[PDB]
């Protein structure tokens, strides 16, 4: 679960950057 | 002393001038050095209506090359008789418009023309007299059409009582290069009917069928297509350079041949147009020439003569001629055609004489006519526009530069009430 | 979450900060571009009168010429 | 760090309006100076025509 | 005028060896690099006789870039080049976009930004893929994301691979294309199309190669890519650079994933015999069993096509050609589309190399076309997608590396609107 | 007859001075060697004026030499035309002001001018009717702006009589070179409002931009910005070494181009500037020249003029010319620019004529003119200073020599008192 | 233009074994200490004159003096290449050492060679003519290169004092580190650092291990390698006294351009371009690119994030055929950079200076030989982050008064530890208000 959490974090992190851009 | 500049725009532009060039300074003999190699002293009375002096006897082109891509500049100094130009005059961008012609009238256009305006306008006020620009550009191109047709209206606006050639192809079913040929020839004619004094229209198709049926060329590489059309185009301008029997010049050619404002486009031919292994059998007269220049096929368009009505109708005569024998043969053919021309006005047709002849040939003649017949060309441009902008196929990379939705609209409509006007007098 | 929430609220001022600069930005560039070309517009104009005056006194001298 | 070098870019766009705007302003006083001028030797025109 | 290129995985990184052993000979350039300005556009003069290519080779694995540094051409790329990382996506999107890709996309982007500040005139990016592997598809879509949010602006040309219908090497790879295509829409400007069983098939007939291997056919895609961009090297008598090619053949923002063809690819036994003038050349690369995509254009309506000739070519020849073909019967264009042809002349005929397979031929002819029949490639992955995907086969590996169903979900529907947009074009 | 006793000081004005010699060499026909091989002979009638003979023929220049370090008086005796400088005008001591004011304008400078003033002496002495003194150096440098200012200041006390010619270069915002510029040149240009007779102001971003655009160079070293400068300093005399039509002296060009004795700040030109590979496509004449002349890019004075309104301008030609069309082009310029031009002065600019063209050319100019777009060239440095100043930077060297900070105050209220005044009368 | 160098301790007398080593290679002087008769290269008999004064033959003896208490590395370099080059008497060795002891080296047994060490100094000055200043080399984590290093700063400020003095000193790494009393021998010998050397110029172990492993691929680089790439930034910003140039910037302009305040003196370094000799041919060394590759943050020879703070000036040496064209086209990129953030006071912080002489390459070294390079010595602000990592960690060791016997027993109280902390804590606040 804290594997899990690590990612999730860094690709909504990226998705949110990615609004940011588009 | 009354002058031209030659403004030479897009890749076509660029071969086309650079082919009249290497033609005129022939006939007015200067090597690709600069130094005068002529004949006769006629030759050189009027070098400077092309030509300005530059020390030491050489002689440097009134010419303006303009585009946005570095390679025909390249290319066009590489090649012969282009070691003559001016550097200063020698101007390019760095990107290329794509044919877009959003690109080339607007992005681009906007960023290049700060210097070709200063350029112009040292080359313009350079000269004491002068008689109008000769502007030649393609039609079916974006960085060409779009932003050369920028250039002529800033040269309107800026110039606004000296006359204005210009020498454009345009797109037809078999010469077809771009895929958005009506896109690019509906845009640029929506201004070139608004500033350009005359539009002499020309085309690969009619210049091909030229090629191989009167010429009976095997294989005909661009270089013969831009030699004739530097051959028309240095035939229009002849009783500037050299005197004649009956002199004429450009606005009396516009005066002349254009009745109503908005009707100065033209079809035009040149002769004698000879198959080499026949030119040594037939006989150089003033009938023959006249024959063969109205010619139903002779002229480099690819709207049918016959198939309308001529407006207005000129011939420059060149060499030692009669001039009752030109005259009656152009009442001659106004007698037999009379139902083409058009009938409420009499003597349709204008015949100047210039009294020297093309190099290497003993006469010449150069056909401009009004025809209303050109229709036909503008129609074929027409109907490819408003299929492609019913589904709005391409129209995006036009709209993401600046262009609306409007100005689609505004130029159909202005080509088709052109459509109409010319159709109202046949 | 002290950090989490002291990042966010930064987040958040940021944003703000930049919703300003961007507005701007905006009035900035359009004032720019518009009073450039009024200014070629004006020297257009200066041009004008300056050769109409000219001419005027020109003709100026030619009525003195004239009452002569 | 965007935030600073923005700035820095619009402070300088804005000097740089300010200063084309004393231009413009002083490219007006040419020309209301030189319209005045042509009025007033306008109506000494009309005067020497009578 | 530059033009960048990059390769990702193995199928791209063996497509650019053969570009470069092409380049090298076609512009005299021995393999360290010397000679004993048409090259300005792929290299770069660096000191007293050495050019550099504009190329970036890389991976996440080291087994495929070691004989590419230890090779023949070790002396011709710059040391710094040839990125490699330690373990491979493992056919893996999800492992090469989001846990493997996340280390060397900085650096490879650092190296892009180089490259660009080094060049002068940039043209566009171009790069090498297969979509149905996994440091292809993943890594592809997180570099293309970062290319286009820092250039935007400027062309971007994938030369893409996707799989075949019946020659196929994976069983995660329509996964794998799936999940690209969805960013591949978005992201690149123009998707050229190859697949590996067309170019069998074309190596099968026209070369008579019964057993073709991986090298006759980066040796034959190479020949295209440069016909393609012969244009910027040698001066012909009409120039198209990348701009034209994306405002000529792509109507709508969504559609292009053109296929490429070339004719002709005669062996020297029976080059000395046919006939290879322009007619018959342009009426052999409108056959469909030449065209390097494995589908039947003639279940569809063209849109574009772009015929870019190299050699003793005349420009009257090749529009009776195009006269020719538009009076044809089978073949038919979109109805709002009158002219739909797009012809560039080149000077310089293709070059062969000593080794090779092809002929020095005089003349040759590569060409794009833009048609509503591509849809069937598209439709027939997400069959094959599906039907994987109905039982969530292969899901735990995508799900453990951190994905989820609702990517999965998007980038099928996202497909799906393609097909619908496809057949809305194509009425 | 009337003698320019030039003086070079800093790196600068070594390197300057160096150029000029040589280009007055060359045209006077002296070779390196010290001798002469002249083949005219109207060039020795005004040998004079730079020039002592020695004995049979061992030519010398006079200009006094001056630097903190023997590291110029090395590179310019090894240079090229470095062999006919006077030994013993050599005047450098070997510690470096260090791009400091103080330490170059009240120690070293203050310990070293007491020698320099003796060998200045001795060539005024030598010379028999003085014409005025010639001083080239740079203003953002230690011993440049420095000692030089000094030796300024103590000429003007000793002899009130003559002009002073001040070639000086100044700092630039965008060519930086060194960090304190701002300090060393506004405690410089304050020296040199009270003193100067005319100072020439010059740059090097506008010396870069000319090698970019006119010359048309790739690669411009220091070599060929101090050629253009030994270029104008050179024919800034033409009138008065050289026959001519309208003579012109220096006096005659301040009392022509100073309406308020604080308005001695000029901006100048060069005329012809074109590269080697566009020479031969161009005629020069007299409206090719004056054309040049009056552009927006072709001064050194890197301030845009066609901000400021010329308050007065002189413009002296060299070659067989035609004055009515000089005066006529002067006149035109200045008719055609009226809104660029203050108008409470008929005939704001001044032409003169000299009938010796230099080696090479064929016709050249130079331009001189006192505009008021020169405020701009102090309002970068007035603000500089002012941002630098006000946290007291880089201070402390110079309040370690004596000075004091009411002294950085009062040099603020010069420049702008300064530029008020030119903003005032324009 | 006269330049003589004192070497002290380990790391000073270390570096200046490589410097020495790469001065006799661009002088073409023999290891022997004479120059060859039966060839020749470059030209100028007052190039050597900086550095290497004859008295003799051909003979030139240098213009360094390497001091140090221990007998170990002094008898080292009188037994390694270079013993006929060096003069008997200018390689100073006492019988004991500092042994990591700031008291030890600067109040009892520093003390009685301190004097032998001026004496011979003094000497050196008088052969000198034009002496343009001190250029001392130490580290002032150590023993001798802390203690007796700022004995002999402070005696020399005293007899000299006008003439300059560049400092070009060793501060410890943030975690890489030699020593375990380091902090103690650094925040104490900072109070005679601070206001005594004119301009310091700083190094460091860790941020040139950094750039060896990452620029030239050396993975497991050593002190020979780091005291090379050293010579080499040392030699490139002292060629302005020595070849001809364009534009001159020598040690006045180096203080008059790169010192806003008396007591704010402390210099990053860089030297442009770092390459291996298998990567240099395949890359286009261009000026354009060099001076991004000297100002990028992970190219510099102190370990301290530039981003943190506001450059204050610059000074740009410069060898090779380099334009003064390109250096200010690229300068102007510099100034409107998207990353760094210059401070309100000087809208011109930049000094460049070129010479014609290209840089030198000592045989066997994984240095490259190239046209053109560029050594940047910049005085900026980020450079308080150092002192408060030092500061921080010395409070933790004097908070239990550890390790304090070693130095309150032998020679020295604890009035100095309060002291030498309370002048960086002073220094801290004055790079502090400046960033303002
Ligand atoms: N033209 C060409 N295509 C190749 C070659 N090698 C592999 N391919 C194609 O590449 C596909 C394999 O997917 P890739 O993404 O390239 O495999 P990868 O690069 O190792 O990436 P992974 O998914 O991590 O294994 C196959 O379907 C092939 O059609 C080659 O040498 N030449
Ligand atoms: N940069 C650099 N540092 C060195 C070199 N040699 C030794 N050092 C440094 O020296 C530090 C330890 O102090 P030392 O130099 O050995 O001692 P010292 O200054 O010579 O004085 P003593 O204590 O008497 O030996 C370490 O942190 C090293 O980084 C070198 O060649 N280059
Ligand atoms: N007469 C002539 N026509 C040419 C030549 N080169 C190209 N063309 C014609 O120009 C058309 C293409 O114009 P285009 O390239 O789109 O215009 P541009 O973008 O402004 O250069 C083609 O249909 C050719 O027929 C030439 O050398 N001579
Ligand atoms: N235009 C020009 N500037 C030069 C030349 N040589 C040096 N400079 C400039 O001189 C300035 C510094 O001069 P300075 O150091 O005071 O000269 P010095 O006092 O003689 O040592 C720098 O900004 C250089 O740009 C040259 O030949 N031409
Ligand atoms: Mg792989
Ligand atoms: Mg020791």
């Amino acid at each position: 679960d804290m594997e899990k959490a690590l990612t999730k974090r860094e690709i909504i992190s990226v998705k949110g950057r990615a609004t940011a851009a588009k | 002393m009354r002058e031209i500049v030659h403004i030479q725009g897009g890749q076509c532009g660029n071969q086309i001038g650079a082919k009249f060039w290497e033609v005129v300074s022939d006939e007015h003999g200067i090597d690709p050095t600069g130094t005068y190699h002529g004949d006769s002293d006629l030759q050189l009375e009027r070098i400077n209506v092309y030509f300005n002096e530059a020390t030491g006897g050489r002689y440097v082109p009134r010419a303006i090359l303009m585009d946005l891509e570095p390679g025909t500049m390249d290319s066009v100094r590489s090649g012969p008789y282009g070691q003559i130009f001016r550097p200063d005059n020698f101007v390019f961008g760095q990107t290329g418009a794509g044919n877009n012609w959003a690109k080339g009238h607007y992005t681009e256009g906007a960023e290049l023309i700060d210097s070709v305006l200063d350029v112009v306008r040292k080359e313009a006020e350079s000269c004491d007299c002068l008689q109008g620009f000769q502007v030649c550009h393609s039609l079916g191109g974006g960085t060409g059409s779009g932003m050369g047709t920028l250039l002529i209206s800033k040269i309107r606006e800026e110039y606004p009582d000296r006359m204005m050639l210009t020498f454009s192809v345009v797109p037809s079913p078999k010469v077809s290069d771009t895929v958005v040929e009506p896109y690019n020839a509906t845009l640029s004619v929506h201004q070139l009917v608004e500033n350009a004094d005359e539009c002499m229209v020309l085309d690969n198709e009619a210049l091909y069928d030229i090629c191989f049926r009167t010429l009976k060329l095997t294989t005909p590489t661009f270089g013969d297509l831009n030699h004739l059309i530097s051959a028309v185009m240095s035939g229009i301008t002849c009783c500037l350079r050299f005197p004649g029997q009956l002199n004429a010049d450009l606005r009396k050619l516009a005066v002349n041949l254009i009745p109503f404002p908005r009707l100065h486009f033209f079809m035009v031919g040149f002769t004698p147009l000879t198959s080499r292994g026949s030119q040594q059998y037939r006989a150089l007269t003033v009938p023959e020439l006249t024959q063969q220049m109205w010619d139903a096929k002779n002229m480099m368009c690819a709207a049918d003569p016959r198939h309308g009505r001529y407006l207005t109708a000129s011939a420059l005569f060149r060499g030692r001629m009669s001039t009752k024998e030109v005259d009656e043969q152009m009442l001659n053919v106004q007698n037999k055609n009379s139902s083409y021309f058009v009938e409420w006005i009499p003597n349709n047709v204008k015949s100047s004489v210039c009294d020297i002849p093309p190099k290497g040939l003993k006469m010449s003649a150069t056909f401009i006519g009004n025809s209303t017949a050109i229709q036909e060309m503008f129609k074929r441009v027409s109907e490819q526009f408003t299929a492609m902008f019913r589904r709005k196929a391409f129209l995006h990379w036009y709209t993401g530069e600046g262009m609306d939705e409007m100005e689609f609209t505004e130029a159909e409509s202005n080509m088709n009430d052109l459509v109409s006007e010319y159709q109202q007098y046949q | 979450g002290t950090e989490n929430e002291v990042l966010y609220v930064e987040n958040a001022r940021m944003e703000r900060r930049l919703e300003r600069t961007e507005r701007a930005l905006e009035t900035n560039m359009d004032r720019l571009h518009i009073m450039d070309e009024h200014l070629k517009n004006v020297q257009q104009e200066l041009k004008y009168t300056q050769t109409r005056v000219e001419a005027k006194n020109k003709e100026i001298e030619s009525e003195k010429h004239l009452n002569a | 760090e965007e935030l600073r070098e923005k700035a820095n870019a619009l402070k300088q766009a804005k000097a740089r309006r300010e200063a084309l705007g004393v231009e413009l302003y002083g490219f007006q006083q040419n020309l209301a100076k030189l319209q005045l001028n042509l009025e007033t030797t306008h109506q000494n025109y009309q005067v020497i025509n009578r | 005028r530059e033009v960048i290129s990059i390769h990702i995985g193995q199928a791209g990184i063996q497509v650019g060896n053969a570009c470069w052993e092409l380049y090298c000979l076609e512009h005299g350039i021995q393999p360290d690099g010397q000679m004993p300005d048409a090259f300005n556009t792929f290299f770069s003069e660096t000191g007293a006789g050495k050019h550099v290519p504009r190329c970036i080779f890389l991976d996440l694995e080291p087994t495929v870039v070691d004989e590419v540094r230890t090779g023949t051409y070790r002396q011709l790329f710059h040391p710094e080049q040839l990125i490699s990382g330690k373990e491979d996506a493992a056919n893996n999107f999800a492992r090469g976009h989001y846990t493997i890709g996340k280390e060397i996309v900085d650096l490879a982007l650092d190296r892009i930004r180089k490259l660009a500040d080094n060049c002068t005139g940039l043209q566009g990016f171009l790069v090498f893929n297969a979509v149905g592997g996994g440091t292809g598809s993943g890594l592809g879509s997180l570099l293309l994301e970062r290319l286009s949010v820092d250039y935007g602006k400027k062309s971007k040309l994938g030369f893409t691979v996707y799989p075949s219908p019946q020659v196929s090497t994976a069983v995660v790879e329509p996964y794998n294309s799936v999940l690209s295509t969805h960013s591949l829409l978005e992201h690149t400007d123009v998707a050229v199309m190859l697949d590996n069983e067309a170019i069998y098939d074309i190596c099968r007939r026209s070369l008579d190669i019964e057993r073709p291997t991986y090298t006759n056919l980066n040796r034959l895609i190479a020949q295209v890519i440069s016909s393609l961009t012969a244009s910027l090297r040698f001066d012909g008598a009409l120039n198209v650079d990348i701009t034209e090619f994306q405002t000529n053949l792509v109507p709508y923002p969504r559609i292009h994933f053109m296929l490429s063809s070339y004719a002709p690819i005669i062996s020297a036994e029976k080059a000395y015999h046919e006939q290879l003038s322009v007619a018959e050349i342009t009426n052999a690369a409108f056959e469909p069993a030449s065209m390097m995509v494995k589908c039947d254009p003639r279940h569809g309506k063209y849109m574009a096509c772009c015929l870019m000739y190299r050699g003793d070519v005349v420009p009257k020849d090749v529009n009776a050609s195009v006269a020719t073909i538009k009076t044809k019967r089978t073949i038919q264009f979109v109805d709002w589309c009158p002219t739909g042809f797009k012809c560039g002349i080149n000077y310089q005929p293709p070059t062969v190399v000593p080794g090779g397979d092809l002929a020095k031929v005089q003349r040759a002819v590569c060409m794009i076309s833009n048609s509503t029949a591509i849809g069937e490639i598209f439709s027939r992955l997400d069959h094959k997608f599906d039907l994987m995907y109905a039982k969530r086969a292969f899901v735990h590996w995508y799900v453990g590396e951190g994905m989820e169903e609702g990517e999965f979900s998007e980038a099928r529907e996202d497909l799906a609107a393609l097909e619908k947009d496809f057949e809305e074009v194509g009425a």
